[PDB]
Formats: structure tokens, sequence, C-alpha cells
């Protein structure tokens, strides 16, 4: 009892539905309307979706299973937020940040600006945003 | 990374210890720094860990202390219930018979009217008094907080009777400065109860608003001895004793 989903470039994944429903942006989509398709999702991270939605098809912490999931790259990992957000599998969403978190908890103001690559914004006013909460922690 | 939604950069945020996202991911830029600030962010985490719910209906002056006291709230009281037979207390007095753990209800005594609570200390035939000292910063609570905001601190303690025998209890609760000088005095007069009693727990419970600022302790004792000079333990018994610090602040320095 299944739908066929298309990615942005082009293959087919064929899924049954009460899987494909955890997707509201494609819940409503189903409502309206042969492949559905999805250009903000290439295949790859197309199938990481559909391999965790049908990982908790009938369902604090980290699950290990969401967990050994998501020892991906960390490009993948934003791509698999974005496609969260797109697609509205509010669950996928939440542990793909939490994740991200995870790496964030323990690193310093430079620590955390290496391992994601931002540039630094501020010029000495870090004084003034260290200390400000700093103060106390 | 910082290629995401604003509304997902916060989602990502609201799973960072507060402590972390405050002294570490404030100052990596102004983006995030901007963001953190941001008081829907407190609030949602709020939400999400259960501090408030969507009827929320009570103002706050401020979401990231109102979120810590939330967080922090517990009874700062270790081995309340003697369950770990007299661990972290101190014993400042142990006379007659020592200081000794019990089952409820105990001879002649009656049952707590809690279900959760099973044993209690008791005391015996001379003065037995036993204490704690919460050190307020070690337990999270920081100075300007104590100072500056003076969050309500709510003291509690249940103690009963024997029936075949009378006794005195005798509770102080202090809150001292770094100093350890007393800056408030919970000290109420001594209950003697007289022999064939009715063996009734009874709490006592009072809340300290409004006290000085430099609070950085708060001081527990009680105990007690009978009043007939029995062997034995029919001195007072005590348990469930609570110390915690609530969200509401006497002083919004907004
Ligand atoms: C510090 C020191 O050494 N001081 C001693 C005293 O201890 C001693 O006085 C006696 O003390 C004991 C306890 O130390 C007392 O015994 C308790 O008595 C009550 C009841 O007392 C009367 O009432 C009953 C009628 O309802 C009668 O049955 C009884 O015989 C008495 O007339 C009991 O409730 C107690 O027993 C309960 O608890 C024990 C455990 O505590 C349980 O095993 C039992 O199941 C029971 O529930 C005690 O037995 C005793 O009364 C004291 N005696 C007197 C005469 O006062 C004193 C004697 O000189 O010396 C002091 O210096």
């Amino acid at each position: 009892p299944s739908i066929k989903l298309q990615s942005s470039d082009g293959e087919i994944f064929e899924v049954d539905v009460e899987i494909a429903k955890q997707s509201v942006t494609i819940k409503t989509m189903l409502e309206d309307l042969d492949p559905v398709p999805l250009p903000n999702v290439n295949a790859a991270i197309l199938k990481k979706v559909i391999q965790w939605c049908t990982h908790h098809k009938d369902d604090d912490d980290i699950p290990v299973w969401d967990q050994e999931f998501l020892k991906v790259d960390q490009g993948t990992l934003f791509e698999l937020i974005l496609a969260a957000n797109y697609l509205d599998i509010k669950g996928l969403l939440d542990v793909t940040c939490k994740t991200v978190a995870n790496m964030i908890k323990g690193k310093t103001p430079e620590e955390i600006r290496k391992t994601f690559n931002i540039k630094n914004d501020f010029t000495e006013e870090e004084e003034a945003q260290v200390r400000k909460e700093n103060q106390w922690c | 990374i910082n290629q995401l939604p604003e509304n997902i950069l916060l989602e990502v945020f609201m799973h960072v210890p507060a402590r972390q996202l405050l002294r570490n991911c404030r100052p990596v830029c102004c983006l995030w720094r901007d963001l953190i600030d941001l008081v829907s962010l407190w609030k949602r985490k709020c939400l999400r860990e259960g501090y408030v719910t969507e009827d929320w209906d009570q103002p706050v002056s401020d979401w990231k202390v109102f979120y810590f006291l939330c967080s922090l709230r517990r009874n700062l009281l270790r081995n309340p219930c003697a369950e770990e037979d007299m661990k972290s207390w101190k014993i400042d007095s142990n006379g007659g018979d020592q200081w000794k753990v019990e089952s409820l209800p105990g001879a002649h005594g009656t049952g707590f009217p809690d279900s959760k609570v099973k044993k209690y200390f008791v005391t015996s035939y001379d003065m037995c008094l036993k204490s704690q000292i919460i050190d307020l910063k070690a337990e999270g609570y920081w100075e300007e907080l104590l100072d500056k905001f003076r969050p309500d601190i709510v003291v509690k303690d249940w103690f009963a009777p024997r029936a075949d025998c009378g006794c005195t209890y005798q509770i102080r609760v202090q809150l001292a400065s770094a100093d350890y000088l007393v800056l408030a005095s919970f000290e109420p007069p001594p209950v003697t109860i007289h022999q064939w009693n009715d063996a009734k727990w009874t709490e006592v419970s009072h809340t300290f608003s409004d006290y000085p600022p430099g609070v950085r302790h708060i001081f527990f004792q009680h105990g007690g001895k009978d009043t007939q000079f029995w062997a034995g333990w029919y001195g007072p018994r005590v348990t469930n004793s609570s110390v915690v610090i609530s969200h509401r602040v006497t002083r919004n320095p907004p």
C-alpha cells in the first residue's frame, strides 16, 4: 500500500504511505495529488530520510539507532536537518538538531567556530560577550 | 552551519546546556549572540523542559533567570528521609542512645501522611541534633541572583512523637553570609509534647522572603530529646526535611 517519491535529481523511491505520512509537507501534498516530486531533496538525503521514517514507522536521551544512523559527515547532517525542515518530519528535525548541540558541548567560543567554520564577527566585544554571562557560569 | 535558517539555529541552541550556551556560544559571533539572548529561546527551553505550560498565565521579568531557577529548583537537603542511614548529615549533638533510623510507623507511632516516606530519624534521652550546611553557590545559585533577585527560599520539616513518652522538638534554619554570619533566622519556640499523645506527624514550614543580600549558605538543624530520661529512642522523630529555592523573586531589577 505504497506511494512513489522522486528526488531532486530524478531517482524514484517507492514507500508505503503510512511511513511517508510522517512528512507533514507531503501528507499535505498528498491531499492535493505519478511519482510525487521533491526538488529540494537530492536522492541521497531522500533515502536517509525514508530510512529514518521507516525506522520509526510506529512509535530526553538519543536512541542508539538514531546515533549510529547519524554518524555521518557534517555536511550530510546539515542537509538532513534542512530536509527535515523542508519535509516537516518534526522528529527527524529534533534528533538531528540535538546532535548538532552535542557537537557544541565542551568547545570554547573559538573551538566551536573552528569545527563549524564561521568567521569571527566581534572586535574585542567578546570580552563584553563572555564576561556578560560568564560572570556566573 | 550559519547556512541554516534562523528558526533552525534556534532549535539547536535549545538542546545546548544553558551555562554552555551563554559563556561559550554567545562570544562565537554576533549572529549567534543575538539569537541566544532572544527571549523566545528561553521560553521554548522552559516549554520543552516542562517548566512552563502553554497556559502559562504568570509574568516573568526575565526568562533566562526564570529558566535557571526552575532547573535548579530541587531539595538541597541530602538524605532527608533516612534512606541512606545517616549519610551527609552532620551530627551536632548525639546524646543518650544515639541518633537512630527506624521504619515507619514505629512503636507507638502513626504513619507518615506521604506514602512515599518509609523511614525516619529518631532521637534519645539527651540532646540529639543533626544538620546540613547548604553552600548555595556550589549548588548552582550564583551571587547576583541571591543578592539582586532574592528568590523565596522555602524550608520544611516533619516530626512526630511516640505515644508512650513525652519529648521536645527543636529546629533552626539560618541563612548565612559568605562569612557564615547569620542574616536571617527561623528559630521557632521549641515544642514540648507530653506523654500519651496521638503521635501525629506535623509539618513545620517557613518561607524566607526579601532576606538581606549576601546569603551564601542555608544552615538547617533539628533534633530533640525525650522528657522522661528513658533508655532507647523515645525522643522526637523527624523525616522529610526540605529546602527548596523557588522561581518567585522579590526584586525584578529590570
Ligand atoms: C537513660 C535510662 O537508662 N533511663 C532509665 C529508664 O529507661 C527507666 O524507665 C523505664 O524506661 C523504659 C524505656 O526506657 C519504659 O518502658 C516503656 O514503657 C511504655 C509504657 O509504660 C507503661 O504503660 C503500659 C500500659 O500501656 C504498661 O504495659 C507498661 O508496663 C508501663 O506501665 C511502653 O510503651 C514501652 O514499650 C513499647 O516500646 C518497646 C520499644 O520501645 C516495644 O518493645 C514494645 O512493644 C512497646 O510498644 C516501653 O517498655 C519504662 O516505662 C520505664 N519505666 C518506668 C517505671 O518509668 C527508669 C527506671 O528507673 O530508669 C531510668 O533512669
